[PDB]
C-alpha cells in the first residue's frame, strides 16, 4: 500500500493498521491502548492521526490510527496542530486523576506513561479539583496492586482475558471509577501472571519481588540470557 | 596511634606501620619546640596548575590574609618550599612533572591536596586525568570543593598545624630514630558530627 | 520567524557566487540551527573553494575553526553525504558579518585531507589537533604531531570507539620504569620539533610548571645571544578531555563541565553552551532571563579583567594591585555568591532560563560594588598603569597589526587593539545585549601590550555602565522559559503539579530528548570569542561537542609576534594576552 | 630617553610611592578568620545533608533521582521499606572526595530532602573519611525548606495517613456503592 505522512511518500503493508504501520516506519505516533500482540480496540483515543480524504485536502478529520486500516493512497499527519492539541488533552485527561507518586513508584524511568507525557509536551497543569483515589488489592506474592496510578487503557483485562485466558481478572466499576483486577482479595491464578508488569504501562502492576530490593532502570547492569 | 614511615629507593617507595609512641623530658620539650617553629613558619611551593591555585593565590591576598599564619613566602623553588599544595588536576602529561617537583622537595615535606580533581579526579573522569594525587605521592590534608573556598584552604592550613603540632620527628641526623612518626588523628567527620546532627533550621533561599 | 529556525540559507549571496563558480552540483547545502551556510564540498576541490573564499570581493579573511567528526554512529543522516568522518572549517567574513562552514567528506580508510596550511597559518595548530584526536593525516603538513597528548600513546580519543573514562582503562601505574621513559619522553631534541639547530644558539626550557595564573605549559626558546630567534609552545599539559566528556554527560549535566572551560569566565562560558542548546530545543527565553544572564556575564567579564589586570600588573613588578584587585573580586564574589552560590564556578545557568530567581536584596550588593568600583580603577590607573617603568616594559613589546592579527585568529583586544571594531555583542546581537547603551573600543592600529591593556581597562567601563544600566531598569517575570524542554521545570510546579513532575523525572534522570539537529552559536567570551559547537542524534547526549576558544590561537600567534626580543618581553607577552591553559586544551 | 622622559619618569616614582602611603593610611580589608566567622549567604553550596520531615521523619523516599542526576556519579543509595509501606534510604553515602559542590542533587530532589548547607569546612585527613555514610547526612531539622512534605501529596497510602487524605484528593468511592 501507498501513504503519506506529512506530505512524504511510504511503502507500508496493507493488510496491518495505520499505527503499527507508521511506528515501523520509525515515526513517532502516542498511544496506549493497543498492543502488538492484542490488536486494536480504540480505547485510550491516544493514537490520533488527521486524515485527509485525497492530496488536495485541507480540512481532514481526527481519526485514530490504532483503528484505522493502513490502505493504499492514504494520506495522513502526525504532527498537525489539532491533532497535537488533542493528544496533549487527552495526556492531560488521563493527568486529572493521577497521583502525585512518581518518586514512591516503581515504574519511575519505565513507566510509558512518564515518556508518553514527556513527548507530547505536556508540562503546565490546570487542574486544581480533587483526584479520584482507590483501595488497593492483595494480588499474592508476585503483583503489587496500586489503582491510583491507572489510566483505564484496559491492556489488562485484554490481555488477561482474550489472550492468557485467565479468569480470576476483570474490570468493574462504571464512568469513571473503573476498577482493574480480582472480585476479591488473593493470589492471581494464571501461570502467565507476570506479563502484567509490562502489559500495563503504569504502575499499577509492579513486581513485588523486584519491589522489594528496588532500584531504577538506569541503575540496571543488563544481559541478555536464555 | 602512630605511624611509622620512612623512604628506601609502584609509588610512593615508602610503607607506612602501626607503631605505638615512644615519647627524657628535654627531649620532649626540644620536639615540641621544633614542631611549634616548623609549624608557625610553613613555606608552601608556588606552582600553578588550575582553577584551585587561582582559590589559593583568593587566599593569598590581603582580603583573608593568610600571611597571619605566617605562610606568605611562596618560594618559586621546590628546595626553598615546606609545603606543596597540588592545587589542581594531575593529568597524564604533568604527572611526571608534579612526581619530580615532589621528589626535589627536602624533609621535612607535607602535602595538600586542593579540589576534588586532586583527591580522587573529581568530576573528570576521563582518559587524560590520573584519578587522584594519591596514587603517587602521599598526601597529608585533603580539601574538597571545586574550588574550595580560601577559608576552607586556611582550615586545612591549621589542621595541617596541629597534625605537624603532634608528630615526632628525628632532630639530627647523627642521634636516634631517623623514621618519620605520624599521628593518627580523629578524623574531622566523627569529630564535627557532635554539632553537625544538631543544626535544625538554616536560612531560607529566597533571600540574601 | 524564530532565530532557531532551521535553515539552509540558500538566498547568501556566498551560495550564489560558489554556484556561479564551480556550478550547480559541484556541493550539496545542508539546513541546520547553527545560524551559518553549510555546504557539502568535495575534497578534492577543498583548496579551490578556500582560494575562491580568499580571494573574494569582501573577503572571508579568518580561519575561525578547523576540526573533525566521527560520523560513524550518527543515525538521522538524511540529506547528507555518505560519510564514516567529516572535517569541518568555520571561516569568518567580518566585511561581510558573516561566516561559512564548509564540510570533507571522508571514509573510513581514505583518511587524508589536502593541507590548508597554505590559506591560514592557525590551521597548522588545528590540523595538528585534528590529527591528534581523530586521526586524520592531512598530506604537506610541516609536522603532523601530537598537540594534546604525548607521542608515545595509542589510538585516538575522539573516535567513537575509544574509551572515554580511565576507569575502563588500568589505574595509573607510576613503577619506575614508567616514571623513566615518561620523562625521557618530555625531553625536548631540536630535530622532531623542526627547530634545526651555528653552536651558539642557546637553547632554553621554562616549564612546564608555571608559578603564574594561566594554567601549566612549556616553551622551547632559541636564543641568540638574548635574542629569542626561533620558538614554539609545548601544550596539552592541561588536557582535561572535555568534548569526548560532553559526548559522556547528558544535556542539563553537562554545564558544570562548560563552567571549568576557561575557569575566569564562569557564566561567560555557561552562555553559549545554554544558548546552542536552546537553538537545539527551540526555547525563546524571556527578557528577565536575558537581563539576569547578561548582569552575571558582565560581573564575571569585570573580575576575569581586573584579574588579568592585576596579573599584569605584578608580572611588571609592582605587587600591591593585585592584593587590591583580588579584594576588588572578593567584593564580586559576595555579590555572585548572594544570587547564584558559589565563587568562581556558580553552574547556575540552565536550559531555557536560571537555577534559581534573584534573592531580595541583590540591588543593594550591586549599589554598594558599583560606587565601590570607579574610584579603585582610577587609583588602578594613576598608581600602576600610567607608571612609566610600566610604559617602558610594556609598550612596543610583541606588536602586530590587522593582518597578522587576522591571518593567525586573534580575537578579543588583540584583535581591536588593531582598529578591527568585531565584538559579537555588537555585530551578531545576542541575548538582548542590544538594550543596553555600551560602546566598543578600538586601538589605534598597534597591538602592544599596553594597547590591549588600556582595552580592557575601557572594556571594563563598559560593562560597569552595562552593569548600571541593568541595574536601574530590570524587567520583572519568569526566571525560567514556558517551553516543555525548560530542564528542570520550575521547582514549585514540580513539587506540587504531577505532570511537572513527571516532566522533571525524565529531564534529570534520563535527560531532555533534542530533536536531531546542529547547533552553532559564539559569544564574545571575557578572552576574545568563545564558540560552541553541538550535533545531536536524536538522543539524550550530544553526538557532537566542539568548543573553540579564543586562547588557542593567541598561543599560536605568539611565536609569530615574539620572534627577535628578549625573554622579558615573552613573560610580559604572556601575561599581557589573558589566557588560560584550560581555555587552550580543554 | 631624553631629560624631559627622566623628569616625567621621577615624577610618577614619586607619585607612585605617595599613592602607596595614602594606601598606607587607609582601613584594613582583611576578614580575619578564623576569629571573626565568615558571613555565607543562604544558597551558599556547601555540606550536602539530609534534611527531615517536620513529622520528624526522614523527607528522603530514596527515589534515586539525585544519584543519576550526579554528573560525577558520588551517590550511592539503596531502597526499603517500612511495614507501612513508606520508603526510605537503607543506606547512603557521598564521595566528598568526589563531589563538586555543583547542587545538581538538590535541585533534581523532588521530595527536598538532600539539601547544601552554608557550610565549607570539610577538609580532612585521609580520602577514608570523605565518605559520608547516612550517619553523617541526616540533620535533626528540615533546612532551608522549613514545612514542605512530600507525603502529604504523595498519593500512597502510608501510617497516618489513608487513601484519599492527601492534598486534593477526594474519598475513594467504592465500586459497589448503590449511587450512581
Ligand atoms: S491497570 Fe494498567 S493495563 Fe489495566 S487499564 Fe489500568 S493502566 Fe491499563
Ligand atoms: S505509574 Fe503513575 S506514579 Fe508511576 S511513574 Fe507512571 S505516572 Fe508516575
Ligand atoms: S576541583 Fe574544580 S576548581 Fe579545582 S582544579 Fe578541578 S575543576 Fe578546577
Ligand atoms: S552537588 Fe553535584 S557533584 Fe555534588 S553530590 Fe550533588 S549533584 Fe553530585
Ligand atoms: S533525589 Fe531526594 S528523594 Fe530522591 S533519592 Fe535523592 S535525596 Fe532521596
Ligand atoms: S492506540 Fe489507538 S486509541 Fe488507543
Amino acid at each position: 500500500a501507498t501513504i503519506h505522512v506529512d506530505g512524504k511518500e511510504y511503502e507500508v503493508n496493507g493488510a496491518d493498521n495505520l499505527l503499527e504501520a507508521c511506528l515501523s516506519l520509525g515515526l513517532d505516533i502516542p498511544y496506549f491502548c493497543w498492543h502488538p500482540a492484542l490488536g486494536s480496540v480504540g480505547a485510550c483515543r491516544q493514537c490520533a492521526v488527521k486524515q485527509y480524504q485525497n492530496a488536495e485536502d485541507t480540512r481532514g478529520r481526527l481519526v485514530m490510527s490504532c483503528m484505522t486500516p493502513a490502505s493504499d493512497g492514504t494520506f495522513i499527519s502526525i504532527d498537525d496542530e489539532e491533532a497535537k492539541q488533542f493528544r496533549e488533552s487527552v495526556v492531560e485527561w488521563l493527568m486529572t486523576n493521577h497521583p502525585h507518586d512518581c518518586p514512591v513508584c516503581e515504574e519511575g524511568g519505565n513507566c510509558h506513561l512518564q515518556d508518553m507525557t514527556v513527548m507530547t509536551g505536556h508540562s503546565f497543569r490546570r487542574y486544581r479539583f480533587t483526584k479520584r483515589t482507590h483501595r488497593n488489592q492483595d494480588l499474592g506474592p508476585f503483583i503489587s496492586h496500586e489503582m491510583n496510578r491507572c489510566i483505564a487503557c484496559y491492556r489488562c483485562v485484554r490481555y488477561y482475558k482474550d489472550y492468557a485466558d485467565g479468569t480470576d481478572l476483570g474490570v468493574y466499576g462504571a464512568h469513571d471509577n473503573v476498577y482493574f483486577g480480582r472480585p476479591e482479595d488473593g493470589t492471581l491464578e494464571s501461570e502467565f501472571s507476570g506479563n502484567l508488569v509490562e502489559i500495563c504501562p503504569t504502575g499499577v502492576f509492579t513486581d513485588k519481588t523486584h519491589s522489594e530490593r528496588y532500584n531504577r532502570k538506569w541503575d540496571m547492569q543488563f544481559a541478555p540470557s536464555i | 596511634d602512630y605511624t611509622l614511615t620512612r623512604i628506601d629507593p609502584r609509588y610512593p617507595l615508602q610503607k607506612q606501620e602501626i607503631v605505638t609512641d615512644p615519647l627524657n623530658v628535654f627531649m620532649g620539650k626540644l620536639n615540641d619546640m621544633v614542631n611549634w617553629g616548623r609549624k608557625n613558619s610553613i613555606w608552601p611551593y608556588n606552582f600553578g596548575l588550575s582553577c584551585c591555585y587561582v582559590e589559593m593565590v583568593t587566599s593569598f591576598t590581603a582580603v583573608h590574609d593568610v600571611a597571619r599564619f605566617g605562610a606568605e613566602v611562596l618560594r618559586a623553588s621546590p628546595r626553598q618550599a615546606d609545603l606543596m599544595v597540588v592545587a589542581g588536576t594531575c593529568f597524564t602529561k604533568m604527572a611526571p612533572v608534579i612526581q619530580r617537583l615532589y621528589d626535589q622537595m627536602l624533609e621535612p615535606k607535607w602535602v595538600i591536596s586542593m579540589g576534588a580533581c586532586a583527591n580522587s579526579g573529581g568530576m573528570y573522569d576521563i582518559y587524560s586525568v590520573v584519578q587522584g594525587v594519591d596514587k603517587f605521592i602521599p598526601v597529608d590534608v585533603y580539601i574538597p570543593g571545586c574550588p574550595p573556598r580560601p577559608e576552607a584552604y586556611m582550615q586545612a592550613l591549621m589542621l595541617l598545624q596541629e597534625s605537624i603540632g603532634k608528630e615526632r620527628r628525628p632532630l639530627s641526623w647523627v642521634v636516634g630514630d631517623q623514621g618519620v612518626y605520624r599521628a593518627n588523628m580523629q578524623s574531622e567527620r566523627e569529630r564535627k558530627r557532635g554539632e553537625r546532627i544538631a543544626v535544625t533550621n538554616l536560612r531560607t533561599p529566597d533571600e540574601i | 520567524e524564530p532565530a532557531w529556525q532551521t535553515r539552509d540559507h540558500l538566498d547568501d549571496p556566498v551560495i550564489g557566487e560558489l554556484r556561479n563558480r564551480f556550478g550547480p552540483d559541484a556541493f550539496t547545502v545542508q539546513a541546520t540551527r547553527t545560524g551559518v551556510p553549510v555546504v557539502w564540498i568535495k575534497r578534492e576541490q577543498l583548496l579551490e573553494v578556500g582560494d575562491f573564499l580568499k580571494k573574494l570581493p569582501k573577503p572571508y579573511v579568518m580561519l575561525f575553526d578547523l576540526h573533525g567528526m566521527d560520523e560513524r554512529l550518527r543515525t538521522h543522516r538524511e540529506g547528507l553525504p555518505a560519510a564514516d568522518f567529516s572535517v569541518f572549517y568555520h571561516l569568518i567574513s567580518i566585511d561581510r558579518n558573516r561566516d561559512i562552514m564548509l564540510k570533507v567528506a571522508l571514509a573510513e580508510n581514505d583518511l587524508h585531507v589536502p593541507t590548508f596550511t597554505k590559506l591560514f597559518p592557525n590551521a597548522n595548530w588545528y590540523e595538528r589537533e585534528t590529527w591528534d584526536l581523530f586521526g586524520i593525516t592531512f598530506d604537506g603538513h610541516p609536522n603532523l604531531r601530537r598537540i594534546m597528548m604525548p607521542q608515545t600513546w595509542k589510538g585516538h580519543p575522539l573516535r567513537k570507539d575509544y574509551p572515554a573514562r580511565a576507569t575502563e582503562f588500568s589505574p595509573f601505574e607510576l613503577t619506575k620504569a614508567k616514571q623513566d621513559l615518561e620523562m625521557e619522553a618530555l625531553t625536548f631534541k631540536p630535530e622532531e620539533w623542526g627547530m634545526k639547530r651555528n653552536e651558539d644558539f642557546m637553547f632554553l626550557n621554562l616549564g612546564p610548571n608555571h608559578p603564574s595564573a594561566h594554567g601549566a605549559f612549556r616553551i622551547v626558546l632559541q636564543l641568540d645571544g638574548e635574542e629569542i630567534v626561533d620558538c614554539v609552545p609545548d601544550i596539552g599539559y592541561h588536557h582535561r578531555g572535555a568534548e569526548k566528556m560532553g559526548e559522556r554527560q547528558s544535556w542539563h549535566s553537562y554545564i558544570p563541565y562548560t563552567d571549568r572551560i576557561e575557569y575566569l569566565g564562569g557564566c561567560v562560558n555557561e552562555m553559549p553552551y545554554v544558548l546552542a542548546v536552546e537553538k537545539l530545543a527551540g526555547i525563546t527565553v524571556p527578557d528577565r532571563v536575558n537581563v539576569i544572564r547578561v548582569m552575571l556575564s558582565e560581573l564575571f567579564r569585570i573580575n576575569s579583567h581586573l584579574l588579568y589586570i592585576s596579573t599584569f600588573i605584578q608580572d611588571v613588578g609592582a605587587m600591591t594591585p593585585v592584593f587590591f584587585a583580588f579584594t576588588d573580586r572578593q567584593k564580586i564574589y559576595d555579590l555572585v555568591e548572594a544570587i547564584t552560590g558559589f565563587r568562581m564556578h556558580p553552574a547556575w545557568f540552565r536550559i531555557g532560563g536560571v537555577a534559581h530567581d534573584l534573592p531580595r536584596g541583590w540591588d543593594r550588593l550591586l549599589r554598594e560594588f558599583l560606587d565601590w568600583m570607579p574610584k579603585r580603577l582610577a587609583s588602578y590607573e594613576k598608581a600602576a598603569l600610567q607608571n612609566t617603568i610600566l610604559k617602558g616594559r610594556s609598550q612596543g613589546v610583541a606588536a602586530y597589526g590587522a593582518k597578522e592579527a587576522l591571518e593567525w585568529g586573534t580575537t578579543g583586544a588583540g584583535l581591536r587593539a588593531t582598529g578591527i571594531d568585531f565584538d559579537v555583542r555588537k555585530a551578531r546581537p545576542y541575548s538582548g545585549y542590544e538594550n543596553f547603551d555600551f560602546e566598543i573600543p578600538v586601538g589605534g592600529g598597534v597591538s602592544d601590550c599596553y594597547t590591549r591593556v588600556m582595552l580592557k581597562v575601557e572594556e571594563l567601563r563598559q560593562s560597569l555602565r552595562i552593569l548600571e544600566q541593568c541595574l536601574n531598569n530590570m524587567p520583572e517575570g519568569p526566571f525560567k522559559a514556558d517551553h516543555p524542554l525548560t530542564t528542570p521545570p520550575p521547582k514549585e510546579r514540580t513539587l506540587q503539579h504531577i505532570e511537572t513532575l513527571i516532566t522533571h523525572f525524565l529531564q534529570v534522570s534520563w535527560g531532555p530528548v533534542m530533536p536531531a539537529n546542529e547547533s552553532f552559536q559564539m559569544i564574545e567570551a571575557t578572552k576574545g570569542i568563545n564558540s560552541y559547537y553541538l550535533t545531536s542524534d536524536g538522543s539524550t547526549m550530544s553526538y557532537r561537542t566542539r568548543v573553540r576558544t579564543p586562547s588557542f590561537a593567541h598561543l599560536q600567534q605568539i611565536p609569530a609576534a615574539i620572534r627577535g626580543s628578549l625573554v622579558s618581553d615573552l613573560i610580559v607577552y604572556l601575561g599581557s594576552i589573558d589566557f588560560v591553559m584550560s581555555d587552550v586544551d580543554r | 630617553m631624553t631629560l624631559k622622559e627622566l623628569l616625567v619618569g621621577f615624577g610618577t616614582q614619586v607619585r607612585s610611592i605617595w599613592m602607596i602611603g595614602l594606601h598606607a593610611f587607609a582601613k584594613r580589608e582583611t576578614r580575619m578568620y578564623p576569629e571573626e566567622p565568615v558571613y555565607l549567604p543562604p544558597r551558599y553550596r556547601g555540606r550536602i545533608v539530609l534534611t527531615r520531615d517536620p513529622d520528624g521523619e526522614e523527607r528522603c523516599v530514596a527515589c534515586n533521582l539525585c544519584a543519576v542526576a550526579c554528573p560525577v556519579g558520588c551517590i550511592s543509595l539503596q531502597k526499603a521499606e517500612t511495614k507501612d509501606g513508606r520508603w526510605y534510604p537503607e543506606f547512603f553515602r557521598i564521595n566528598f572526595s568526589r563531589c563538586i559542590f555543583c547542587g545538581l542533587c538538590e535541585e533534581a530532589c523532588p521530595t527536598t530532602a538532600i539539601q547544601l548547607t552554608p557550610d565549607f569546612e570539610m577538609g580532612e585527613y585521609k580520602r577514608q573519611d570523605l565518605v559520608y555514610e547516612k550517619e553523617d547526612l541526616l540533620i535533626s531539622g528540615p533546612g532551608k525548606y522549613p514545612e514542605y512534605n512530600f507525603y502529604r501529596m504523595a498519593g500512597m497510602a502510608i501510617d497516618g495517613k489513608d487513601k484519599g487524605e492527601a492534598e486534593n484528593e477526594a474519598k475513594p468511592i467504592d465500586v459497589k456503592s448503590l449511587l450512581p
